């Protein structure tokens, strides 16, 4: 979508493996805020939005 | 909005919401 039209994706009750994409040099940017980018298959939440 | 999705005489049932 375009960037004024950003999409909204809700994410509940699913296991995900962000090793596989922070491993992955197809990314150009990955960035994380208030969370290590390293520590994070640990963390649970009750939602995520993308 | 949905936020879940689930798919699988006398009959007895018990209903009860505790800790969320």
């Amino acid at each position: 979508a375009s960037v004024y039209a950003w999409n909204r994706k809700r994410i509940s009750n699913c296991v995900a493996d962000y090793s596989v994409l922070y491993n992955s040099a197809s990314f150009s940017t990955f960035k994380c805020y208030g969370v290590s980018p390293t520590k994070l298959n640990d963390l649970c939440f009750t939602n995520v939005y993308a | 909005n949905c936020t879940f999705e689930y798919v699988s005489n006398l009959r007895e049932f018990v209903f009860k919401n505790i800790d969320g």
